[PDB]
């Protein structure tokens, strides 16, 4: 059972997500082939920095989908199955004037 | 001092809007007056805990306060009751004279749309000193209005506009800051001739 | 099998948005329902393992979309399913995911 | 674990996996003494009645119907170990095999002067069958259909069904009948029995040294099958059968 | 100033800089007082001036969470220990 | 008005009509649900309905708040341990 | 040197850091007084008022659960409740 | 029937002897009891009471105002306080 500072606990990563993620709205607008490949730099890139991160024992999947700015109102649902006595999961919801982006990763221990 | 108010007689309209407008703030406040009455009951009965002994008479004072507040707020509506024939004379003269000013000032406006100095027969220098004597009207004009939202502040009325009603009030401000700048360009122009 | 997930995840989407038109106060009750159904579903396939859903759903007026996926792990056990879809005013994008619970 | 955060003092940390599809023993120790205290309670029923009837004697009524609610809940908890005891039999079911078997399970309390009996047969393998009437083997009790003609018993009872249960209790009292003791015309007498269906919900899954079912809330809840549906009531074949005991 | 808050935030439907001022302006004023009237009187003249009248805003860590947006003009976020609620209407 | 619903009703910017209006619509939305978003929600849509939008209501116990409203656009009130603010906006 | 928990609604991280607290709270104080005192202390003021503990060798009680708080272990021979109220 | 610690009236005081009366007469292990004073004096007072029982212990307060009783009965000690 990994503690505090073991655990997987969304307190760590997050803020690198988002500015990583403001870093690199400065200079784009939504174009779907280019925020593909956002996309998939993003899910790389990230799956790889927790790689090389070894929080102990914990492998983590991350969603990435980048869609057109239209501004619509939008409550998410939340349910699943997990051993999350050390597991975790978080989302994050942000809007820019070119996009929207909603990000929902997962993260499990080797139990 | 509350109670003393009471008391006397405030019937001279300033002195009636200044002892309403007092009470209209303390209703406001109120939420602070009885906190600190709760406050005070509240510290002085952790005196009592701790048996400190203090005057019997300042404990009688300590819990006559918040009643006697109360008592003054029933009062307030007892004089407001007999007050309301008299203020209330006062009250709708001044919406219907904010009304009929503003009213009057869009017939004024219409006035000065047609009777302005851009109309033929009148020389250059006459149609400067003209548009001055209107911008002095409209100065006076403004004057007359702070004095009626004077009237309105003392008489209850929203001054400012409504989300859309305030924009165009500010534009309308913004109109009245370009038209000193069109003042400050005739000063600099009368600068260049000279 | 993936492809059978996918074609059974496909024909619930069809089954929820059949004709549904955007608007958030029944938009986020389309997720709740994508949600509840199709976790329904991977508990009727529950073995002492994991399942994983996400539901997404954006409008079109003249916009456009497109997704992809890498993962990078010693291969063995986990998987990952994705299924797209669109409708008469919805883009939606499911993805699945199972997990071997070691 | 054992994480010392002192200076440099040193650690313990070790998991293991537990158990196996695991030996049960101890769940019917436990059956077992359950099974034990309902007969002390018993036996605190009868000498609470003893000094019952001492008040009774004396006239202390106060105390009389105090013991009246205070036993009535004791058999009230009584009826709840019952149907604790089955459900815990539901989830003991399925780990023992060490292949397909049989199909007992009945017990009869206390072994000398007994007082209740519980007794319970379900079908075990997708590799089982149907037979004639249902045979228990310490109940001492017997069903049959009404006509010895018929080979089986009725068929309201399902006997095609896979997931499906039956069982049988004794009682050597009478718990009830203290309340509507007024306006009869009849008085009973200390035995109660009671016979019902039951059924479940999945036949598990075994691979390796692991083996799962469903394990919801659901999953935890029982499924009572009364006996006899209106709709089979409505088949011309009548549900009647032989009762001996 | 402190500018130290790490946000757990999820809902949006506005402009970017006014979601990032309504943070600012909503965090700045707790760091400048200890006074919690006082506090949201500064919420209110300070949010009403960077990002024009009328805005209103509820403070505190028990209260539920529906209200009415001027379209685009509205943020719900959480913060410190509060839960704060900034929404646009008029 | 139960014994078990009394609560002591003193803030108000409203005419007094529609003030004891509330109390009926109170008495509806606590009949008609008991959980406190609900009970809100309920007299809301009574509420906006007969009075147009836009309204907002909030019940905390936790409070700050301080709002521009227009006149006779104000209600404060307390439902024994429950508090309640309503006034318009939108 | 480990303490036998019976129940939770809590985190693990401050489960552990709550358990290093009564290692320390153990190893300086020695009266309920001093302990208890000082855990609410540590407790309150590093995860925000208002903890309510009751620490002691023998009591029993139930209330009713605290949402996402909620806890009720044993070490030695001691007992230990820990809860929000208010 | 001992009673030396006290933030209240003492009206509540009354009450509390029933109370602790039938607290004793019905109940005797403590887990129970602090249900069942929790259930009457939330029922009766408001929300939010809780309690503890205990036979020997040492308990200083933390709380806030009128919302602290604390009381033995023989051996046995019974504490009560508002916190939310």
């Amino acid at each position: 059972r990994p503690d505090h500072k073991r655990k997987f606990r969304p307190n760590d990563i997050r803020p690198v997500v988002r500015s990583l993620l403001e870093s690199r709205l400065e200079n784009e607008v939504y174009k779907a082939d280019e925020m593909q490949s956002i996309s998939k730099e993003i899910a790389d890139g990230v799956r790889d920095r927790i790689r090389s991160m070894e929080l102990e024992r914990y492998k983590i999947m991350v969603h990435c989908m980048i869609g057109e700015q239209r501004g619509q109102g939008l409550r998410a649902g939340c349910k699943m199955f997990w051993d999350s006595d050390t597991d975790d999961y978080f989302e994050e919801v942000y809007v820019t004037q070119h996009l929207f982006a909603v990000v929902t990763v997962f993260g499990l221990y080797q139990y | 001092r509350v109670n003393q108010d009471l008391e006397r007689q405030c019937e001279k309209i300033e002195d009636l809007k200044f002892v309403l407008e007092v009470m209209h703030d303390a209703r406001a406040f109120s939420l602070d007056v009885e906190q600190d009455i709760i406050d005070i009951k509240y510290i002085y009965e952790s005196i009592m805990h701790f048996g400190v002994s203090v005057d019997p008479r300042e404990l009688k004072q300590a819990m006559d306060l918040h009643d006697l507040w109360e008592c003054t707020l029933a009062r307030v509506h007892e004089t407001e009751k007999a007050l309301e024939p008299k203020k209330m004379q006062f009250r709708e003269h001044t919406r219907n004279e904010v009304e009929n000013f503003l009213v009057k000032g869009k017939a004024v406006l219409k006035e000065f749309r047609k009777k302005g100095p851009g109309r033929a027969g009148i020389d250059l220098q006459e149609g400067n000193r003209l548009r001055k004597e209107w911008r002095e009207h409209l100065v006076q004009l403004q004057a007359r209005r702070e004095q009626l939202t004077k009237a309105e502040k003392l008489f209850d009325l929203p001054l400012t506009g409504h989300t859309h009603l305030q924009q165009l009030n500010e534009e309308l401000t913004k109109v009245e800051t370009v038209y000193d700048l069109y003042v400050q360009w005739v000063a600099v122009l009368k600068r260049w001739n000279r | 099998n993936s492809d059978v997930i996918q074609e059974e995840v496909a024909t619930l989407l069809r089954m929820k948005f059949g004709q549904e038109v955007w608007n958030p106060r029944k938009v986020d009750s389309w997720v709740d329902d994508v949600v509840d159904s199709v976790l329904k579903n991977l508990t009727d396939l529950k073995k002492p393992f994991k399942f994983v859903v996400s539901c997404v759903i954006m409008q079109r007026t003249g916009a456009a979309i497109s997704t992809g996926f890498i993962s990078l792990w010693d291969n063995t056990f986990d998987g990952v399913v994705h299924v797209p879809y669109e409708n008469e005013t919805l883009h939606c994008f499911v993805t699945v995911f199972f997990v071997k619970l070691d | 674990i054992k994480r010392d955060n002192s200076n440099s003092s040193l650690r313990v940390h070790r998991f293991h996996q537990g158990e196996l599809g695991i030996p049960p023993a101890a769940r019917r120790k436990m059956l077992n003494e359950e099974l034990n205290r309902c007969v002390m309670a018993y036996d605190l029923v009868e000498t609470i009645r003893l000094e019952a009837d001492r008040c009774l004697t004396l006239g202390k009524t106060e105390d009389l119907k105090f013991f009246g609610e205070n036993i009535g809940n004791v058999y009230e908890q009584v009826m709840f170990a019952f149907d604790f005891v089955t459900i815990h039999t539901l989830l003991n079911y399925d780990v023992i095999l060490d292949g397909p078997d049989s199909e007992f399970l009945t017990v009869a309390v206390p072994s000398a002067n007994p007082v209740a009996k519980f007794g319970l047969w379900v079908k075990v393998k997708e590799t089982t069958r149907s037979f004639a009437s249902l045979v228990f083997p310490v109940v001492s009790m017997r069903l049959d259909p009404k006509s010895s003609a018929l080979p089986k018993l009725p068929k309201a009872l399902g006997l095609s069904k896979e997931n499906v249960a039956l069982r049988v209790i004794q009682l050597r009292f009478d718990p009830y009948g203290c309340r509507g003791s007024g306006g009869r015309e009849y008085y009973a007498l200390p035995c109660v029995i009671k016979i019902d269906l039951l059924s479940f919900t999945e036949r598990p899954k075994q691979s390796g040294d692991w083996l799962y079912r469903s394990e919801t809330e659901e999953a935890h809840k029982l499924h009572v099958v009364p006996y006899p549906p209106p709709v089979l009531e409505a088949t011309d074949e009548n549900p009647a059968l032989r009762v001996s005991f | 100033m402190s500018t130290d808050r790490k946000a757990i935030i999820k809902n949006a439907d506005m402009p970017e800089d006014m979601q990032s001022d309504a943070v600012e302006v909503a965090l700045q004023a707790l760091e400048k007082f200890n006074i919690e009237k006082d506090i949201a009187a500064y919420i209110k003249k300070e949010f009403d001036k960077k990002y024009q009248p009328t805005w209103h805003c509820i403070v505190g860590r028990n209260f539920g969470s529906y209200v009415t947006h001027e379209t685009h003009s509205f943020l719900y976020f959480y913060f410190g220990q509060v839960a704060i609620l900034l929404f646009k209407s008029g």
